[PDB]
């Protein structure tokens, strides 16, 4: 098969999130960490009736030190070598040490409100290929 | 945001070809392996079937060295073959410890690939002005054409009509072997006076003041930064461009886990958690990451007004020396005791314009730079218990009455700022004063820019001061102009005026040439001596891409660049290392030395032919097939301790090389120097270390005082962490440019709203000397009335609003620039997807 | 050899987005269609998980639907997402039968891609030459630029200073939604009377003659090359021009596969295969094509001597006449009957230099005509037998004395040949005489270029003779010039001289524009004024890529072409299809149509600011948000069954379309004109056809004859298969430029003997006209002292040694081009690999 | 698996092989047709003691004909639509109408004077992996 064949994963279910409070995930398999956030504005790669959930991986595609959230500014922060990531604007390093905007990840909400993830967009940290 | 949608990466397999790779990029030359292997062949997940040795179908944990980014991975041509390659960080060179850079870490997909697409703007054949456009031919038409303008000029007008602009630098771009190739063409086989650097108008040194008190500016290792007490980072923003020896060296002092190693190699006096004073007018990432490392307590950020470090050095120096606070063995044993006279025209003026300051004893230097802390803290604005702090924080002995250990490391902040020969030695002053040179945890050196890798024949016809090229080419002097490397379109100084007049000149013989017939060689070569003769430039450009300035060259010429060919050069502790071949030059494109020898070759013809023979003999010794024999040439015969280096032996020696200059050789290995000057004994004739009197006299370059008082911003400029130098490369490299698709300028978010603009307004900056363009990029950190633009770049270049202003020695100021802010354009559309949040790290 | 080095494709699955999709290139629109997926998701080999219903786990055979090439495949941004995309030619399609061309099966490859890197060259947003490069910036300061310097300068100098070059075709760059675009702007809202066309330097028509007679130049169906018992080919080189009609249509013919089509619908009469007439002095690969198809018995090259065809055509015309073989009923009904009198200056020139040629009555056309076999054999070089035999193959009755069917189809040897008023009209006797217009396997036909997609306001302001644009602006005149997708740099006539004067005129406005302040906008505009004023240019270029022209620009727009919109065109039978847009523009580029109404609006906005308020009130009708209010605008509601069209009738009909004219809409079916002059009523006011009296005179040009006698070889040019155009794609595609680095001179093996040229040679050919360069290819089937260059090159282009030369109605005389050569540099090494072997298929 | 696994399969033997004849071989399995050709000339992809010995598909790309070889010329043509390939020069496409050159083999002589094929540079027609 010529590309990664993703599996369609539910992650959880619209009803759980809390605007701007991240929920730890795992995509797409349980060694591979990442949080779905509800944003309050409508976002790149963001579902919802809002437009606003994004879900992305936490682990820094630098050197793979887990991120952290700051919820005044609506980053995530590397506490390895400084960077700093959007989920605002797709991911985007605002400034890092990464060769790759944040991973994230292809969503789908469903008629019952459940989140399923069916890809991510770039190369998660520690594998090199996303589905091992 | 850009994603690449690459999902997986083709392992490297167990039987891979392995070869050392020093980044192509910056000073501190992180090591690399490049692994090859051929299309149609691939690891597996099983460690027997991967480089590794490791289950690679297992999640891998932080900082595994089995792992490597899409940037990482390309495809090249080796032999003429398509190959895999892999070019990623050595967990194992000491100097980045298994850290890329986001630029290191991006040079596989920065290279040029058929195969996937990546750097198609890479030049492949000469190129020649003929028939109305640029047209594609073969070497030996165009090195013909080169030879016959350059020959005829030269014979006609002298070698003052030719106008080189080079490298002088090492790593891509660079090194041993090209530095060679070009020098022995235009210092060995002719007298090129009018020759300027890559980074500044003339030939000189960027650090003559340290270099003329005999402290040669890359004196100490990285080490040294993990041993310190005090760090004194001066006009650096070594987060963004120094970034593994920051992360490697500097963070481990400040975090306090190079206490073990200090209390180890220094029992015998206390040690704490380093500090840092970092002198900047801009609070940078850095400051901020330094803060979030060491603690807020332990890093004075001495956030000075523009161009004001001297004023603060002598500040430093008569307090540190007054206190006595100073290392009196050292002075009495190894620097000048010898009384001196003040010039003249002291204190405004040097002796002459060779000589901007006056060397002299510690004592009389103390009493020249005399400064009270009240008169600095006016001149700096900083508060006076800063600067008692500061001086505090460098000489205060240690708890045993222990000499307190500090690196002095400086860079473009203090190169390209104001009066950059007494500001640089007085930096030294203090560094002399506290003998923290030659000795762990000290050093006063450049942080940096390139790698480096000079070897040339001596400069010696070019003189002191050298003459300042981009003004004789403005003013309509030369005839042929040779361009290596470099690109004044984007990084000269007054680069808008530059730009005007360049293309009007290179017009002349462009019409000219389009005018005359090509297949009459001789009547092409008339046409355009004769448009020269009128007042045109014929320039010729040798590079990787096309170029801004080459958009006005008559002929250009394919450079292939390191990991294309082998090359050599040493990091800014001395470290040399092999960067060794993995792939081809694209199509016909070959390395700079030896385009200089081809070069040579085709001078010595044409110039046989001419009928002057005697010239002509002086283009031998340039027979080089490969750049192995530029660097037995060059580095092997003219370096100290070259007769010990050679590329197999420095093979052998990995990433991890050696520091020169070599001493010997020894059961396979090369053996070198760890610091400079640790016998005390300094390079000038008596072996002893001058001071620098070195008084404070404002902002020393012309129009810089006028400049400033009648222009409402600062327009400070400089690096981003993301971007490398002008773009060359970054321009076709998405994930740069998706970022940056125009040159942000930091601005104050009040600055903002007072001149009715928002986050991505496209804004002209406006002087004396000319206009640009960036996009405002609100900056809560940024003080009223300084703004920061990206430097160099093509869609918006900041030299353009840089006067001519040098110092006497020609150093270009280019730090030190005040203009106007108006509104070009609303936000475009191309920077709706961008974030504009902080570049600081939060908690 | 280049090679991808791609093993294996993404699969289309099942549930794939299907968009029809003609060919963005040639004549002949064939169909394909787009398949779109989400990335991250992929069909399986299982038929229900792929779109074939096929088991792609096993080798497809020849001819197959269920596969697809690699430049068939690709990565596109869709609504703001990577998707994949198959563009992969329709089987279903009657045009093409699922044939994809070379050119267009690399549609997909061609597109604009990040994530695969594909033509990253593709123009993303405006630019402007400002601070000394150019920069790029938002759209509303672009056109507000442009608009303010084009109001100024049309209300200080009338319109007549604004000079326009724009496209007039169809398919990609091109189109009824772009035609009316540009076709409002120009002749609506202005009248500007100094424009020309992508091809020619006048605003005229190719093929006034055929017009003029009461012919339209598309009258006939592909099917007619199925069922014609002769093809006359005229200066076409179909199998590379109009690849797929020849092989889908006209081998079937040859072939005698049509015959027992030919009998069903044309039984009463005798059928054989297809034989062709071949008029081409060049054997070409199409020659040999027909012969190894037909055998060379039925194939009948008239191998003529450069620009004589008028000459073969008269011959043609009087045997047959003399014979009485012709259809004496389809003239006394069909044709004009009453002859009128030679103009007082015929034969040597017509009635003015509108009317070249005189329009009568058969009998009198064929007195004017008349030329004997022997005089027309000494003209063309063709031995007498071999005009008698094609007159034969042309006229002789078939069994029983039933009317021989031949279709005549022409091209770019006819149309940029010698005398084309009357070149063109005596073939279209040929036509007439033997009723050979109107009916199966009939017709006198361009066999055309690109697809037609031509909707425009009146443009009788333009006058016949229109203004010859090229000579206007190297004469100095004109001040504002628009050019709208062509680069008179690589494709127009006298193009050497053409790049000197464009060069300079544009440089003094880039000159002026360097030296003035941008943020003061009117400051910018008056300094550009004052520059135009002096003798410069202000030029704007619209395109996709950066062009050669538009390195001389000072704004550029960028462009969105085919795919990337919406598009409606047809093809050479007048086949219209909707092509469905299934990508995004690259970066904020835009569809020409849009363009042009944005540039109106801002013409509005500006003329009012200026107080000209009457003048701003003439740009309005350009409210468009979308190409299909374009579509609606002009299309619907000008073209003759406009009514019946809409986006979604034409896109349920699929790739087959409907032939143009529509003449109504019943049952989801648009319903069209199969052949048009069915009826026998022609395109004049009394519905009779007329003949043309066109007795040869010689090369026609000035300056032809001389040129001819003064130098060495014929520079015969035109197209390579390979190619496309002027390979502004195929610049950046490593397929078609590893084939020809540089353009192709064709040259006979003793000719390069003779010469002192070998293989790859690099030469220059040079005339009076200029001079250009070329690599020899040894080609045994030229004939001693015919070449044949590869047009429109950039690495060499053959206009240069084009002169100004034009019939009375400004129809560029390319092919009648004479030159000398002489070697530039042996055979380069970027040349190496390539073969020299000949094109000719072997048995 | 990120790229396609190529077996390494046994063709022929160089003795079997006479100047400028085509030998039938077929690569990488039974069901895509090719050759071996001993050239007598240096070329690219060519192996051997001369360096003269390559291997191609000879099934057209553009529409799947079989390619015949003419001897005189040493080019392979098709009776489609009249493409012309030269083996002598990586099987560039000489005038045709594929979007590729004639996809080559990656062959290796053996000690023993026998010749493996482990990989194909183009995309074979009739198969959207090379390897099925
Ligand atoms: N990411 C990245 N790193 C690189 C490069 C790159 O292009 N990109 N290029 C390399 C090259 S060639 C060089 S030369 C180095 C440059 O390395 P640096 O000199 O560290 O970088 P700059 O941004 O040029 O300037 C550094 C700091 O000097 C400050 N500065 C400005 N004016 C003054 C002044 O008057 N006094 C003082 N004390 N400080 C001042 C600025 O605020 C800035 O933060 O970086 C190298 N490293
Ligand atoms: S990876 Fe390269 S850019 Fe500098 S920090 Fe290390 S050398
Ligand atoms: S594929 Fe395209 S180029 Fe012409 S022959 Fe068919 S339209
Ligand atoms: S691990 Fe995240 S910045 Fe280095
Ligand atoms: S199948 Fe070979 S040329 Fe078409
Ligand atoms: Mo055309
Ligand atoms: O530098
Ligand atoms: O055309």
């Amino acid at each position: 098969a010529a590309g990664v064949e993703y599996p369609a994963n539910r992650l959880a279910n619209i009803s759980e999130l809390t605007l701007n409070e991240p929920l730890d995930v795992a995509y797409p398999d349980e060694d591979a960490a990442g949080v779905l956030l509800k944003l309050g504005t409508r976002v790149e790669g963001g579902v919802g009736p809002d437009g606003d959930i994004v879900g992305f991986s936490t682990i820094c595609p630098h050197k793979g030190a887990p991120l952290s959230y700051s919820a005044d500014n609506k980053t995530f922060n590397c506490p390895g070598h400084f960077s700093v990531f959007d989920p605002e604007k797709g991911g985007q390093q605002v400034w890092g040490q990464a060769t790759q905007n944040l991973p994230q990840y292809v969503l789908r909400v469903a008629d019952n409100g459940d989140i399923f993830a069916e890809g991510v967009d770039e190369l998660i940290y520690g594998r090199l290929s996303n589905v091992l | 945001a850009f994603k690449r949608h690459i999902d997986r990466l083709p392992i490297i397999p167990a039987d891979a070809k392995k070869h050392n790779v020093t980044c192509h990029f910056c000073i501190v030359g992180c090591g690399y392996h490049a692994y090859t292997w051929p299309i149609n062949k691939q690891g597996g997940t099983d460690p027997q079937n991967n480089i590794f040795g490791v289950d690679l179908s297992e999640q891998q944990q932080a900082e595994s060295d089995a792992w490597y980014s899409p940037s990482m991975y390309n495809v090249v041509k080796q032999d003429g073959r398509d190959v895999h390659v892999v070019i990623k960080p050595d967990h194992e060179c000491v100097v980045n410890s298994g850290l890329g850079s986001v630029r290191g870490a991006r040079m596989a997909e920065t290279s040029f690939s058929e195969a996937r697409n990546t750097q198609q703007q890479r030049l492949t054949d000469p190129l020649v002005w003929r028939y109305g456009q640029m047209q594609p031919t073969s070497w030996d038409d165009a090195l013909d054409l080169v030879a016959r303008v350059t020959a005829k000029i030269v014979k006609e007008k002298g070698e003052d009509a030719l106008i080189v602009s080079a490298f002088d630098h090492g790593g891509a771009g660079g090194g041993y072997e090209n530095t060679w190739g070009t020098g022995k063409l235009y210092f060995e086989a002719m007298k090129v006076k009018n020759i300027r650097i890559h980074n500044r108008p003339a030939y000189n040194s960027e650090v003559h003041g340290t270099r003329d008190m005999g402290v040669g500016e890359l004196n100490n290792c990285y080490e040294d930064a993990e041993l310190a007490d005090t760090i004194v980072a001066v006009g650096t923003n070594a987060l963004e461009t120094q970034t593994n020896y920051f992360l490697n060296h500097w963070i481990p002092n400040l975090r306090g886990e190079s206490l073990g190693k200090k209390k180890e190699l220094m029992p015998e006096e206390p040690h704490e958690a380093g500090r840092i004073i970092i002198v900047d007018p801009r609070r940078t990432v850095t400051v901020n990451a330094c803060e979030q490392t060491a603690g807020a307590d332990n890093v004075l950020h001495l956030a000075i007004n523009s161009g004001t470090d001297l004023a603060l050095f002598n500040a430093l120096f008569t307090y540190i020396a007054d206190k006595g606070w100073v290392d009196r063995d050292f002075i009495d044993k190894s620097t000048l005791r010898e009384g001196t006279a003040r010039p003249p025209l002291y204190p405004a003026r040097g002796v002459s314009e060779a000589n901007p300051g006056h060397l002299s004893s510690f004592e009389d230097a103390v009493e020249g730079c005399r400064m009270s802390i009240e008169e600095a803290a006016e001149i700096t604005g900083l508060d006076a218990a800063q600067i008692i702090k500061a001086a505090e924080w460098i000489g205060m002995p240690k708890e045993g009455g222990k000499r307190r250990r500090v690196m002095f490391g400086y860079e473009k902040g203090l190169i390209w700022g104001n009066d950059n020969y007494r500001t640089n030695g007085a930096l030294v002053n203090l560094a002399l004063a506290t003998g923290n040179i030659g000795r762990p945890g000290g050093g006063v050196v450049r942080l940096g820019g390139h790698q480096e890798g000079y070897v040339r024949p001596s400069d010696a016809h070019v003189g002191r001061p050298a003459a300042y090229v981009d003004q004789l080419l403005i003013g309509g002097q030369g005839g042929v102009h040779h361009i290596w490397g470099c690109d004044h379109y984007k990084t000269t100084l007054n680069a808008h005026e530059f730009k005007r007049v360049y293309k009007k000149r290179t017009d002349m013989v462009k019409d000219a040439m389009s005018a005359a017939p090509y297949g009459d060689r001789e009547a092409m070569v008339n046409a355009i001596v004769d448009a020269i003769n009128q007042g045109g430039l014929f320039a010729v450009n040798v590079d990787i891409i096309p170029t801004k300035i080459g958009e006005a060259c008559h002929v250009i010429l394919p450079a292939a660049t390191s990991g294309e060919m082998n090359l050599t050069s040493m990091n800014g502790e001395r470290r040399m290392r092999l960067t060794e071949r993995y792939m081809d030059p694209p199509g016909q494109s070959m390395p700079d030395c030896l385009i200089a020898a081809r070069l040579a070759n085709t001078m010595e013809r044409v110039l046989t032919e001419m009928g002057d023979v005697g010239y002509a003999a002086q283009f031998k010794g340039f027979d080089w097939q490969t750049e192995e024999d530029a660097f037995m040439d060059g580095y092997n015969k003219n370096a100290h301790g070259g007769e010990f280096v050679t590329y197999e032996r420095l093979s052998a020696m990995g990433t991890n090389g050696f520091q020169e200059p070599a001493t010997g050789f020894t059961d396979g290995k090369i053996e070198g120097t760890q610091r400079l000057y640790t016998d005390g004994v300094f390079s000038t004739d008596d072996g002893k270390a001058r001071f620098m009197d070195a008084p404070w006299r404002g902002l020393q370059a012309p129009g810089k005082q006028q400049q400033k008082d009648s222009h409402k911003y600062l327009i400070n400029n400089g690096r981003a962490n993301v971007v490398w130098q002008s773009a060359y490369l970054d321009q076709e490299n998405d994930f740069v440019m998706d970022r940056f698709p125009y040159p942000f300028i930091e601005m104050n978010p009040e600055d903002m709203a007072e001149a009715g603009l928002k986050e991505g307004d496209l804004v002209e900056i406006y002087n004396d000397a000319g206009a640009t363009q960036a996009m405002a990029y609100p900056t809560p950190t940024a003080r009223r009335g300084e703004t920061f633009m990206l430097f160099g770049f093509p869609t918006g270049v900041q030299g353009n609003v840089t006067s001519a202003g040098t110092n006497e020695l020609i150093i270009p100021n280019y730090k030190q620039t005040w203009g106007n802010i108006r509104k070009i354009s609303d936000a475009p559309r191309n920077v709706a997807h961008l974030s504009f949040k902080s570049k600081e790290y939060q908690s």
